[PDB]
C-alpha cells in the first residue's frame, strides 16, 4: 500500500547544440542566434534620408561636373556613391582627397551660397569643350576660369568677409598648363602663383608646367584647394596667374551625416542599420555582415554564428 | 487560477518586452505561451497574445 | 550540472511534458498521472528572459567614421587605420564568444538548480511520510489517491494527517 | 538564488537581527531568543571584502596622450583619433557593465550559499534528534533549554545525550 | 515538551537596487558606487607640478611672445593652457602647429642654451611694431630677425654641431612679405629660400610673396620651423633670403609631461588625477566625468552610475 | 566552495589517495580500506581539460601591422601610432585577468559540486541503513564486509537486504531495559 | 556491529598559489602558466622564408646599394634589419621613409624588371666617389644618373604604359647639388624641375642648391620618389634638370610580407610566431616577451604570469 | 570571547585595508564593525576603530 511520486523535467526530440565555458558541444532544448548573417540586399529610404549619386561622385556634384548639377544645393543623411560615377569635365586632382571628402561628406548639404566677387580686369566664364554644358564648351558651376583680358593679367587682391554665425567652405583651383605658349597665352605672365589666406592660416600655390597623360583629350590639369572662413575672419585671394576662382562659399553644418560605397539598390522600406551589403536588422546584439555600417547597427564580429541557450540541456528518453 | 496566473504574468512580461523594443525576447515569450495556452480554456489569454503578437514587427 | 539532478540522478527529460518545463510524475492506487509545475517553471523562464533582455539591449549607434576599405596603396596612415579597425574587430569578437560560453553556461546551471530546488522543496514536505529512492522519486508509506497527490503539488499537503499510517509501512 | 535559501524557503530577512548577517531564533520553555552566528558572517563577509580589493585596485596611470577635443575641422586624421577614443571608450563601458553584472549575480549566490550551508551544518549537527520543517526552522524532540541552544549554536552540542528522548517522542 | 530552532538572515528598511546578469533592478542590503561623477572644479597643484600659462599658449612662450616672457627657461609635468590666451606679436602660423606643441609638451622644459651663431654680413636683430617690447619695436626672445646690410644679403651658410648627450631642438622661421618692394628692401634678392638640414634630414622653404588679412597692422607673416639634431650631428643653415634665424636651442628630455586645456582654478590639493573639469579622486575604478584625463586616474566610462552590490538580498 | 564540500564539511584531501581526486576510505570487520572512484575523476578532469582547450585556442595570426617602436621624435601620427597599441595592450590584459580569475572561481566550485554530487549519491544509495555523521563519514548500522563496500563503491548495494538489521542496530532505546536487539527466534 | 564509510579529496603537499574572483592567493593542486615569458633568442628559419639583411636596410637594397648587390630580385616573408646596417653610397633622404618601408616590406618582393627608357640627348649612366662599385666610383643599380650632353640638357618628355595586369612601382630621384656652379656644369639650367605623373596623380619636385654636412666626400643629396602605375595607366616623366631616373619597375604583390628590426640570430627550427627577441611558442595564449610580433602568435599582455587552475583547493 | 573575536579580525582586516590604499574596503568593514558593535557593553573596539578611521586618505 502506497504510491510513487517521481519529480522530473522536459525533453525535445531535436535538440540544439551551443557552447559553453566546460564544453565545446552541448544539447540544450532551445536557443536563439545573435549573429546577424544575412541583408535583405537593398538600402531602405527611412528613416535616414539617402541620396544616391548614380553617376556622380561627392566631390564631382561639389565642384559641379556638368551630369552632376542634379545634386545642387542638396542635402542627405547618408550619400551613396556607386562604382560606376564617371568624371566628364576638365582632368583635376585633390590634394589630400580624402579629407576634403570626409568633411564634405560629415557636412551633410552642398548648399551653395554666390557672392559677387570683383574681378578687375580678367575675362571670366571660361569653358573648355571637354566639360560641356549643353551643345557648347562649360566649366564646374561653382569655380570661374579666369583668363587674359586684352593683354595684361593684373595682381588680383579680393577680399571677402565672413559676417554670419556660421563656417565658410570656399572651393579654389589652380590651372597647370601644359606648354609655355599656353600659360603666356592665357595668364600673360610665365610663372603664375595663388595664395588663398586667412588670419591664422595661408595657402600659396605654384602652377607647374607640363605634359600629363591625356584625358578627355587634355593634356593640362586643375588642382583642387579648400579653405574654412570661420566667422568674424576674412578671406583674401591675391594671385597673378592661372587661378580657378571661387564663386561663393558652402554652409558647414554639424550632424549625423556621412558617406558609404555600395552598389546595392535603394528600396522604400524601414531600416535603422545600412551596410554596403543592404540594410540589417537591429534586433541581433552581432553582425557579420560587413565592418561598414551606419545608423543604429549591431557591432561587426568575425564569428558567422554564436548561439545562445534559451533553454535547459536536452536529455532524451 | 494557477494556470490563468502563470500565463497573465507571461502576457505582462511580452507587454513589457514589446514596449521596450526587445523583439527576441517577445518572440521567446510568445512562443513559449504559445505552446502553454490550454487550446479550449483561455481564449482571452490567446486573442491578448494574438494582439501582443502583432505589435511586433 | 553542478546541482547533480538534470543529467544526474534523474536518469532523462519527458519528452511528453508540453505544458511545462518541470514536473510531478505519479502512481498510485487510482493509476498513473503527470502534472506541470508553473512556479520553478516561471522562475526559469524569468531569468532565461531577463538575460535575454540583458544582452539584446540596443546600445550601438554610430554614423561618420573612418573608412576601411582602400583602392589604392598609401603606407602609414592606411596601416594606422587597418591595424585600429583589425584591433576593435578582434576585441569585440572575443567578448562576443566569452559572453555566449558564461550565460549559456549560466543557463545550465541555473535550470539544474531549480530542478534540484523542486525536488527538495517536495522531499521537506513528504516529511517522514515518504523516502528518496536516489532516482527523483519519493516512495510514498501511505494512502496518498489523486486528491492528495494534488494536495503535494500546490503545497497543501499534511504531513501529520498520514504520520502514523506512514510509519506502520515505513519500520 | 541558486540554493533556494534568502528569497527561498527562508520567508524573509530579521530587520532585528543587528549583530550579524546570518543568525539562530530559538523558541523553547524558557522563552524566545536571537542569536548571530559568526562564521558565516566572517565568511560572506571575507568573499565580498576580496571582490571589492580586487575591483578597485588602482592599475591605471597614463600621461602624455593624443588630442580628444578639436576646434578647427581638418578631416583623415582628426576622424581616425575620434574613432580611436569612442572605441576605447565603447570598450571600457562594456567591461565595466559586464563585471558589475557579473560581480552582483555571484554576491548574490554566494550569499545565499552560505545561508544555506549554515543551515546544513545545523541540520547535520542535530542528527536524528531534530525534523526539518521546511521553512528553516528545526524541531526539536526533546527539552532543549537555553544552555542546550547554546551548545547547538557553538558546535558542542552532543547527540546521543539526547537521542534516547528524542527517538522515543519521533516515532509516535 | 520540545522547542524551535529557527534559521534567518538580517534585513534592512531602506535597500539598494542593484543590475545583475538575470534582472536588470533587484534590491541588496546595501551597495556602492563605482563611477566617479563628480569634481571639486578646481585644479590641485600636487603632486604634479602644474604650469599655468595665464594668457600665452605653449607654443607662443616657445617663440618669446612679449607678454610670455615670464615663462623662460619653465618646467612642468602638466602645461595648462587657458582659453583667454591671445597673441601680442608678430602675426606667424606653424606647419603641423600639432606636433611642435605635443613634442615641447612631451618634452616638459622650456630651458633655452644661445649658441654663438656667427652671422657675418647682415643686419641682425630686427624689430616690428606689431611685436612692442618696451618703448621701441620688438621680436621673439628666442629668434633673431636678419635683414640686409648695407645693400647685399649674402647667401648665409653657417654650422653648429651637437657635441652634448642629448637632443638639440631649433625653432627658426621664414618670412613671407606682402609686397614685391617689401622683399626687395628687406632681403635684396626677389625670391628667397631657406635650408636647414642635417647628415640624414633637410627642409627647404621658399618664401610666398601675398597680402594676408591685416594682424595687428602687418599683412606679412612669418612660418615656424623646428629641427632636431642628435648627438654626433650638425646643423647647416644655408638661406639667401627671409631668415628668421633661431639664437640657440632647447634641451630635449623624455618623462611624463604633457599638456591640458583647461579653465578650472589651481588650488593647493593633492589630488594624482588631472581633467580639464578639475581633479578628481582616484578611489573608484571608473570616472564619468572627461575622457581627457592626466595622472593616476579612474578609466573613463560613459555610465554614470553602476553600483557593486556589497550586500545579500534584501527581503523584508 | 559554493556547496561547502571540499574545506567544508571534509576537513582536509588525502595526501595518500593517488589513484584518484575523489573516492571512499572505509574501517570494518575486516580492517580499513581506500578506493578512488572513476565517476566522479573522470567528470572533473573532463570539464578542466574542456575549459583548457577552449582557452588555449590558438585563434590569433597576424603579418604586416604598425610600428611599435620609434628613433626619431615626429609628434602628432606618432603620438597616435603609440596610443591605439597601449589601448589594444591594456585591454587584452584586462580580458586575461578576468579570465583567470572567472576560471578559477568556476574550477574551484565545479569541483566542490562534484564532491558534494558523490557525497549525495552515496548517502541516497544507503537509504535508511546508515545516517550522516556530517564530517564526510557515513555510520552503517549493519554488518558490512569487503563485499558489501565494493558493492557500494559501484553502485550495486542492495538496502533491503540489510534494512532490517540496519533499524535493529539504529533505533534502539538503550536506556529503557530490552531496547536494544531482539532476541526472540 | 557496524561500519564506517568516510567520503574525501586528494590532496598534494606543494600546491600552487592562483588568483581567483573573491581570493588573491588561494592554493590549487594544480595549475597552468597561460603567459609566455621566456623566449629561446633565436629567429626560426622555418616555416616562414626568413631574410637577414646583414647590413642593408631595405630602402638601401630597394635602390641598388653596392654592397646590397645580393639582394636582387629577392623575396621574403619577414625581412629583417639589423642595428649594424649602415648606408655605403650617394647620401640620400627619403620624404615619407616609413610609408615606403612599409609598401616595400608588405609587396614581399624585390623583383626588378627593366624597361627599355630612351634619354634622348642626355649622358647616362653617371657614377660618384662615394657609392663605389668595386675599385672605382659607381652609382644606385636601379638608378640612371642623367647629366648634360655635350653642352645641352633638353626637356626630356618621357612616356611608359602599363599593359600588364599588375601594378608598377617606380623608384626616381632628384639631386640637389651643393652650388650653383655644379648645377650649371651639370644640368645646364640654373633651376631644374622633375615631374612624374599618372592619369589621376602627379609629383612635381624643384631642386634645392645648398650646403650639406659632408658625408662621404659630398655635400649634395639625392631625394628619393615613387610612383604606382596601375594596369591601365601611363607613367610620364618630364623633366629639365637633375633627374634621377627609373632604370624598370618593381613589381607588386599582396601577401603576408612584412619586416621586423631585430638583432637575435637565426636558427634551424620551426616556429609560427617571431619577436624581436626571438621566436616564441604558441601553445598558450598570451606572451610577455614582445608586443612586436609576426605569424600565429600569442596575444601581448602586461601580466608576467597568469596561472589556470587546473585542480581542485589544496586542503592539507 | 567569540564577538571579540569576530570584531578584532575586522579591525586586522580594516588594518591591512589601509596599509594596502584601498579606501572603499576600508569604508566598507569600517561601516560594519561600527553596525556590529554591541552598543553599551564595549568601548575599547570602538576606540581601535575609531583610530583607525582617523589614519585613512
Ligand atoms: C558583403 O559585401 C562584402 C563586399 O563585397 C563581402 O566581402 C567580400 O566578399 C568577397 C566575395 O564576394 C571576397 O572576395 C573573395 O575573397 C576570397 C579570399 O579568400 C577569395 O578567395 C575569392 O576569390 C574572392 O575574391 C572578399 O574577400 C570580401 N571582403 C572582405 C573584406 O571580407 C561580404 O562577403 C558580403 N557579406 C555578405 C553577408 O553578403
Ligand atoms: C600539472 O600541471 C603541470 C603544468 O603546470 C604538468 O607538468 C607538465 O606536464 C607536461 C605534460 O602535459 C609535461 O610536458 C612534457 O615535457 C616533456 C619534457 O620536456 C616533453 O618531452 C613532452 O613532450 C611534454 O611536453 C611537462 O614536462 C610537465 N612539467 C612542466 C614543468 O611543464 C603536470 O603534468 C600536471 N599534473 C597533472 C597530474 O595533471
Ligand atoms: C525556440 O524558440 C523559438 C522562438 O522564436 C521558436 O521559434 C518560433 O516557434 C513558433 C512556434 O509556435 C513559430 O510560430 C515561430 O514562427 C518561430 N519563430 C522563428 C523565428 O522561427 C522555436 O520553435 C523554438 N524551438 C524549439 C525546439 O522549441
Ligand atoms: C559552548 O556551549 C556550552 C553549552 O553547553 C558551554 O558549556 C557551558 O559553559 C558555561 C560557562 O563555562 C557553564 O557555566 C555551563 O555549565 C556549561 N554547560 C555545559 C552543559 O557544559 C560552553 O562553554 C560553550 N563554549 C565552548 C567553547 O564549548
Ligand atoms: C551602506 O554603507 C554606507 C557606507 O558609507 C553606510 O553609510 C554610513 O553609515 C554609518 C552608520 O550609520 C555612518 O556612521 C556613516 O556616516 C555613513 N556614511 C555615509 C552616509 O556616507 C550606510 O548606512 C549603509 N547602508 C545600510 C543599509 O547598511
Ligand atoms: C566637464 O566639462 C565639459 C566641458 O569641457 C562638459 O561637457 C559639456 O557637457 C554639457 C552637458 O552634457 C554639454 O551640453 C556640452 O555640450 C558639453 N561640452 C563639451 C565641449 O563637451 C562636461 O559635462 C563636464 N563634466 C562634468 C562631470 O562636469
Ligand atoms: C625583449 O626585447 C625588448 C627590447 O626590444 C626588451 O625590452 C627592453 O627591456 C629592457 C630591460 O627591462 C628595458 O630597459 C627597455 O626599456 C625595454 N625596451 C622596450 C622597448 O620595451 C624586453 O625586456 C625583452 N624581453 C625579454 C623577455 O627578453
Ligand atoms: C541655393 O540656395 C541659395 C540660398 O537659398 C540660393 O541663393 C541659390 O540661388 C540656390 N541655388 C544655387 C545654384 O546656388
Ligand atoms: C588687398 O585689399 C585689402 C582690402 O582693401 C587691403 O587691405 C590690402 O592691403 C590689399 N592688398 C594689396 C593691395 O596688396
Ligand atoms: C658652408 O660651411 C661648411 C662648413 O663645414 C662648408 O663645408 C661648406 O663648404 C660651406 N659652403 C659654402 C657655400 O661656403
Ligand atoms: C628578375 O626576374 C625577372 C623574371 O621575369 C627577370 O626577367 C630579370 O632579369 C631578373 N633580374 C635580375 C637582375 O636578375
Ligand atoms: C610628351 O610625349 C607625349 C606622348 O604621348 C605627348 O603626348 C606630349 O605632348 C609630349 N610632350 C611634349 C612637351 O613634347
Amino acid at each position: 500500500p502506497g504510491a510513487t511520486l517521481c519529480l522530473g523535467h522536459h525533453a525535445v526530440p531535436n535538440g540544439t547544440l551551443v557552447k559553453t565555458i566546460t564544453d565545446d558541444q552541448i544539447e540544450v532544448t532551445n536557443a536563439t542566434e545573435l549573429v546577424q548573417s544575412s541583408s535583405t540586399g537593398k538600402i531602405c529610404n527611412n528613416p535616414h534620408r539617402i541620396l544616391d549619386g548614380i553617376d556622380c561622385t561627392l566631390i564631382d556634384a561639389l565642384l559641379g561636373d556638368p551630369h552632376c548639377d542634379v545634386f545642387q544645393n542638396e542635402t542627405w543623411d547618408l550619400f551613396v556613391e556607386r562604382s560606376k560615377a564617371f568624371s566628364n569635365c576638365y582632368p583635376y586632382d585633390v590634394p589630400d582627397y580624402a579629407s576634403l571628402r570626409s568633411l564634405v561628406a560629415s557636412s551633410g548639404t552642398l548648399e551653395f551660397i554666390t557672392e559677387g566677387f570683383t574681378w578687375t580686369g580678367v575675362t571670366q566664364n571660361g569653358g573648355s569643350n571637354a566639360c560641356k554644358r549643353g551643345p557648347g564648351s562649360g566649366f564646374f558651376s561653382r569655380l570661374n576660369w579666369l583668363t587674359k583680358s586684352g593683354s595684361t593679367y593684373p595682381v588680383l587682391n579680393v577680399t571677402m568677409p565672413n559676417n554670419d554665425n556660421f563656417d565658410k567652405l570656399y572651393i579654389w583651383g589652380v590651372h597647370h598648363p601644359s606648354t609655355n605658349q599656353e600659360q603666356t597665352s592665357l595668364y600673360v605672365q610665365a610663372s603664375g602663383r595663388v595664395t588663398v589666406s586667412t588670419r591664422r592660416s595661408q595657402q600659396t600655390i605654384i602652377p607647374n608646367i607640363g605634359s600629363r597623360p591625356w584625358v578627355r583629350g587634355l593634356s593640362s590639369r586643375i588642382s583642387i584647394y579648400w579653405t574654412i572662413v570661420k566667422p568674424g575672419d576674412v578671406l583674401v585671394i591675391n594671385s597673378n596667374g592661372n587661378l580657378i576662382a571661387p564663386r561663393g562659399y558652402f554652409k558647414m553644418r554639424t550632424g549625423k551625416s556621412s558617406i558609404m560605397r555600395s552598389d546595392a539598390p535603394i528600396d522604400t522600406c524601414i531600416s535603422e542599420c545600412i551596410t554596403p551589403n543592404g540594410s540589417i536588422p537591429n534586433d541581433k546584439p552581432f553582425q557579420n555582415v560587413n565592418k561598414i555600417t551606419y545608423g543604429a547597427c549591431p557591432k561587426y564580429v568575425k564569428q558567422n554564428t554564436l548561439k545562445l541557450a534559451t533553454g535547459m540541456r536536452n536529455v532524451p528518453e | 487560477s494557477q494556470h490563468e496566473k502563470f500565463l497573465e504574468w507571461m502576457l505582462r512580461k511580452i507587454e513589457e518586452a514589446i514596449k521596450r523594443g526587445n523583439k527576441i525576447s517577445a518572440e521567446f515569450l510568445i512562443n513559449l505561451a504559445k505552446n502553454f495556452i490550454h487550446v479550449l480554456g483561455d481564449d482571452e489569454i490567446r486573442r491578448r497574445l494574438e494582439r501582443l503578437e502583432r505589435q511586433l514587427h | 550540472g553542478l546541482f547533480g539532478a538534470i543529467a544526474g540522478f534523474i536518469e532523462n527529460g519527458w519528452e511528453g511534458m508540453i505544458d511545462g518545463w518541470y514536473g510531478f510524475r505519479h502512481q498510485n492506487s487510482e493509476g498513473t498521472g503527470q502534472a506541470a509545475d508553473l512556479k520553478s517553471t516561471q522562475a526559469a523562464i524569468d531569468q532565461i528572459n531577463g538575460k535575454l533582455n540583458r544582452v539584446i539591449e540596443k546600445t550601438n549607434e554610430k554614423f561618420h567614421q573612418i573608412e576601411k576599405e582602400f583602392s589604392e596603396v598609401e603606407g602609414r596612415i592606411q596601416d594606422l587605420e587597418k591595424y585600429v579597425e583589425d584591433t576593435k574587430i578582434d576585441l569585440w569578437s572575443y567578448n562576443a564568444e566569452l559572453l555566449v560560453a558564461l550565460e549559456n553556461q549560466h543557463t545550465i546551471d541555473l535550470t539544474d538548480s531549480e530542478m534540484n530546488k523542486l525536488f527538495e522543496k517536495t522531499g521537506r514536505q513528504l516529511r517522514e511520510n515518504a523516502e528518496d529512492m536516489g532516482n527523483g522519486c519519493f516512495k510514498i508509506y501511505h494512502k496518498c489517491d489523486n486528491a492528495c497527490i494534488e494536495s503535494i503539488r500546490n503545497g497543501t499537503y499534511d504531513h501529520d494527517v498520514y504520520r502514523d499510517e506512514a510509519l506502520n509501512n515505513r519500520f
